[PDB]
């Protein structure tokens, strides 16, 4: 297999990111895991003259130990230039499917060499125990995963394998982000398990092995609720009054001046405001203005995704995806089921898996999170219960809501 | 001198070579110059060249701290060679460590000169010994002196030439570190001082020096700042000095020594001392004193003033760390596998935001110590901690950032770490209702803070020198004064509904903590929130009168 040739943007040299500190469990398993990629001849040892970097984790996948790359500093210096040159297009009908299975290709990669002159910005470190010895130092003869010029290098490979069995289902969408098949139908959960399992043996018996289901039909942006009471208070009508006013940043049609007249004196808090004709009448048009989207919201595919997450309490966050403020393009909740068994990091960690799904099935791309937990706590458990290859963008948002039930 | 694979080097990408001018410098030297090329020329660590291709670096020369040692300034060829892997940052921390019996600690010289210089980059190390008109052109053949690349090849070097060494003798560990080796050894003495024979002797044979045992080192270590013992390590003497005046330099070297030694010392203590150089001046200032920073350091020399140790790690044995507070935003730390010997110990202070409480801050600790416990020992400890679980499962759950609490068990220890107010979640029914409100003038700065209360009740009080901040938690100190043990305080600011919904038990502004005392003494509090400037009802009104 002859290599396809691999450059940087001109004016940009190879990432060199510091490798964090890791357990001595995880570190055994990487000495593992390595010990045999060096035998099959996948990654061999480097010099003193080669200066990247690029961390290595270890996470699971099951009883058996993952090997995962940060490849996210050299994605953008190479494959900024490799969404233009060699770029894989966005369907805009999977979101639209009923069902959407997401199917694990990774293994294709490691059979295709990678070009001899760009392996040495794969360089990565297994780290020591207390400084007791600079670690490991490896480089990749194959195409990596997590690499974003993986599947552009293999598309050819994968539009000829997959070919076969798009002209026997032309109605189903197969696209293809990094390591990962989405695979949407229109068929009864019955019948897509079932295509599903044929395009997994036609995959098996073309040489591609996968380890052995999402409904993007109710994903659209959540409208805002009024909390309907029977009775209503002085602090009731504050807090509405106080909802109103926010929302008026979004649906600039709002009028509160009725309800806001309805408490003129000063007044006991928990007093009991009955509301007249006027006020039910500003708050019934305010609540149809409310459940109707917004005007003059629209993709830009220039700017980018940012997922902005907060917490609400008994395991329960809400999200929010935009790009200017205010404009969201989506928002959602997600609630755990973990019992006790379940913890805020967990939860956050899944919620941010879940959401960076919804943003690839959309858009193609993933957003970039304003996450609220202390930066160190998060470098040190993110990796607990990262199940997924890819990995997003954050930053850790120290500033509090003082919103929330906004939401 | 060594038989040693050379490593290919290169030069920055679409630069050259250095080419710089000789200066003419005294003879004195030139001559005694020519003392060091030829008795280098003759064990092959230079060469004489020709005028081909002709790159040039200066060279220099000084005496000695008897035998005057040759310069090369490589300033210039350092900037255009390739870059290199970074050496190691860091070293290992003795508490980290484990004790192996016999410790020796050999230290190889000449050590970048007994490695070889990749070929085809020689000649850029060219440089010229001068005259009074021709001249001496050399160049190298080894990894020569302060080349940017010297350090890292010589690790690399040094490390595949132990590689063999091992395999044969998986019984020993060997740190490396710069142009020292420390080997270790669980052997008796007799066969411990016959493998260290055997490495000397392989070392030897690749071109590298060592010490005789007339001159291999002993114990106590003396290394990096430390005192290396052997079942016992601990920081070097501190010494404190007594000055007058205190300049700007001096605090800083003061909280650098301080700093050191809370590794093993525990209860040091550098908030105050550190405040002072808050002042971010130069460096030459003779800062004033304060009297708590001149109290800190009185504190702190009744601890140094008897020495104390720490134990090396036992990997069968428990981790285990404990915290306790010392009241002003301080806390500190020892971490121990026996009661009364720690492995090391640390402090940790929240000077990052302005209001804080003493549970967030208590995790912020457990967060340090999970960070380094991991760095120095593979592993995170079990936590010995001055809190209840009541406590604290309140606090995490109704806190809005995510965090992660691992097991711990309650040590029963004054003073302990509490919630001391909790501020009420829906409006209390029988309590009065202020509606506070605040204004100033930014020009002026005077403003004003009052309350209007349900009662028909109305304050308003004059300020000077304030700001819409200031003035508008002043207005929600005014309200809590005044009103009964349960109050119901309404607000139109978010600054102010911002800090207290934090609910800090400690602040650098003297009136967040006013209102902090406040809140303690009172029984229950409701605070609430309004669109300013909406016509609600009740807001209106203070905002007219203040
Ligand atoms: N000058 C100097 C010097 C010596 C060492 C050093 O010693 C060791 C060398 C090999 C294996 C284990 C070692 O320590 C185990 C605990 C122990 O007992 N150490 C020696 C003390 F008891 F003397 C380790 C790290 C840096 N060093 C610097």
């Amino acid at each position: 297999i002859e290599t396809v040739p691999v450059k940087l943007k001109p004016g940009m040299d190879g990432p060199k990111v510091k490798q964090w500190p890791l357990t001595e469990e995880k570190i055994k398993a990487l000495v593992e895991i390595c010990t045999e990629m060096e035998k099959e001849g996948k990654i061999s040892k480097i010099g003193p003259e080669n200066p990247y970097n690029t961390p290595v984790f270890a996470i699971k996948k099951s009883t058996k130990w993952r090997k995962l790359v940060d490849f996210r500093e050299l994605n953008k210096r190479t494959q900024d230039f490799w969404e233009v040159q060699l770029g894989i297009p966005h369907p805009a009908g999977l979101k639209k499917k009923k069902s959407v299975t997401v199917l694990d290709v990774g293994d294709a990669y490691f059979s295709v060499p990678l070009d001899e002159d760009f392996r040495k910005y794969t360089a990565f470190t297994i780290p020591s125990i207390n400084n007791e010895t600079p670690g490991i130092r490896y480089q990749y003869n194959v195409l990596p995963q997590g690499w974003k010029g993986s599947p552009a290098i293999f598309q050819s490979s994968m539009t000829k394998i997959l070919e076969p069995f798009k002209k026997q289902n032309p109605d189903i969408v197969i696209y293809q982000y990094m390591d990962d098949l989405y695979v949407g139908s229109d068929l009864e959960i019955g019948q897509h398990r079932t295509k599903i399992e044929e395009l997994r043996q036609h995959l098996l018996r073309w040489g591609l092995t996968t380890p052995d289901e999402l409904h993007p039909d109710k994903w659209t942006v959540q409208p805002i609720v009024l909390p309907e009471k029977d009775s209503w208070t002085v602090n009731d009508i504050q807090k509405l009054v106080g909802k109103l006013n926010w929302a008026s940043q979004i649906y600039p049609g709002i009028k509160v001046r009725q309800l806001s007249k309805l408490l003129r004196g000063t007044k006991a808090l928990t007093e009991v405001i009955p509301l007249t004709e006027e006020a039910e009448l500003e708050l019934a048009e305010n609540r149809e203005i409310l459940k109707e989207p917004v005007h003059g919201v629209y993709y830009d595919p220039s700017k980018d995704l940012i997922a902005e997450i907060q917490k609400q309490g008994q395991g329960q966050w809400t999200y929010q995806i935009y790009q200017e403020p205010f404009k969201n393009l989506k928002t959602g909740k997600y609630a755990r089921m973990r019992g006790a068994h379940t913890n805020d990091v967990k939860q956050l960690t899944e919620a941010v898996q879940k959401i960076t799904t919804e943003s690839i099935v959309i858009w193609g791309k993933t957003p970039k999170f304003k996450l609220p937990i202390q930066k160190e706590t998060w470098e040190t458990w993110w990796t607990e219960y990262w199940q997924a290859t890819w990995i997003p963008e954050w930053e850790f948002v120290n500033t509090p809501p003082l919103v929330k039930l906004w939401y | 001198i060594s038989p040693i694979e050379t490593v290919p080097v290169k030069l920055k990408p679409g630069m050259d070579g250095p080419k710089v001018k000789q200066w003419p410098l005294t003879e004195e030297k030139i001559k005694a110059l020519v003392e060091i090329c030829t008795e280098m020329e003759k064990e092959g660590k230079i060469s004489k060249i020709g005028p081909e291709n002709p790159y040039n670096t200066p060279v220099f020369a000084i005496k000695k701290k008897t035998k005057w040692r040759k310069l090369v300034d490589f300033r210039e060829l350092n900037k255009r060679t390739q870059d290199f892997w970074e050496v190691q940052l860091g070293i290992p921390h003795p508490a980290g460590l484990k004790k192996k019996k016999s410790v020796t600690v050999l230290d190889v010289g000449d050590a970048y000169f007994s490695v070889p210089l990749d070929e085809d980059f020689r000649k850029y190390t060219a440089f010229t010994i001068p005259s009074i008109n021709p001249g001496i052109r050399y160049q190298y053949n080894v990894l020569p002196q302060g080349w940017k690349g010297s350090p890292a090849i010589f690790q690399s070097s040094m490390t595949k030439i132990l590689e063999p060494f091992a395999a044969q003798n998986p019984d020993i560990v060997i740190y490396q570190y710069m142009d020292d080796l420390y080997v270790g050894s669980d052997l008796e003495i007799g066969q411990h001082r016959t493998k260290i024979e055997e490495l000397r002797q392989h070392l030897l044979r690749w071109g590298l020096t060592t010490p005789d045992k007339k001159h291999q080192k002993e114990p106590p270590f003396l290394w990096m700042g430390y005192e290396l013992h052997p079942d016992k390590w601990t920081v070097q003497p501190i010494v404190l000095p007594e000055k007058d005046s205190w300049t700007v330099n001096d605090i800083q070297k003061l909280v650098g020594k301080l700093n050191w030694a809370s590794q093993i010392y525990p209860g040091i203590k550098v908030r105050q001392l550190s405040k002072l150089l808050r002042g971010t001046k130069a460096l030459t200032e003779v800062i004033p004193l304060t009297e708590e920073a001149e109290l800190e350091l009185a504190e702190n020399r009744e601890i140094l003033k008897e020495p104390v140790h720490g134990v090396y790690y036992d990997p069968s044995k428990d981790l285990i760390a404990e915290i306790q507070k010392q009241g002003q935003g301080q806390w500190t730390y020892q971490i121990y596998q026996e009661p009364f010997k720690n492995l090391k110990t640390g402090k940790y202070a929240r000077m990052r935001g302005a209001h804080t409480n003493d549970v967030k801050q208590l995790t912020e600790a457990v967060q340090k110590i999970t960070t380094e416990s991991i760095v120095i020992w593979g592993k995170t400890p079990k936590f010995k901690l001055p809190i209840q679980k009541e406590t604290w499962e309140t606090w995490w759950t109704e806190y809005w950032q995510a965090t992660w609490i691992p097991e711990w068990e309650f040590v029963n220890t004054p003073p302990l770490v509490k919630l001391w107010y909790q501020l009420e979640k829906e409006p209390i029914v029988g309590a009065e209702t202020f509606y506070v409100d605040g204004a100033a003038n930014r020009e002026t700065k005077l403003g004003k803070a009052g309350y209007v209360t349900n009662k028909g009740r109305q304050k308003v009080v004059p300020l000077t020198n304030t700001t819409n901040q200031k003035t508008e938690l002043q207005a929600i100190y005014l309200a809590l004064q005044d009103s009964g043990l349960e109050v119901n305080i309404v607000t139109d600011s978010q600054y102010a509904l911002g800090i207290i919904q934090a609910q800090p038990d400690k602040s650098e502004s003297e009136l967040v903590n006013q209102i902090i005392e406040q809140l303690i003494k009172k029984e229950k509090v409701y605070l609430a929130w309004v669109p300013a400037h909406k016509g609600i009802g009740g807001n209106e009104q203070v905002d007219k009168l203040v």
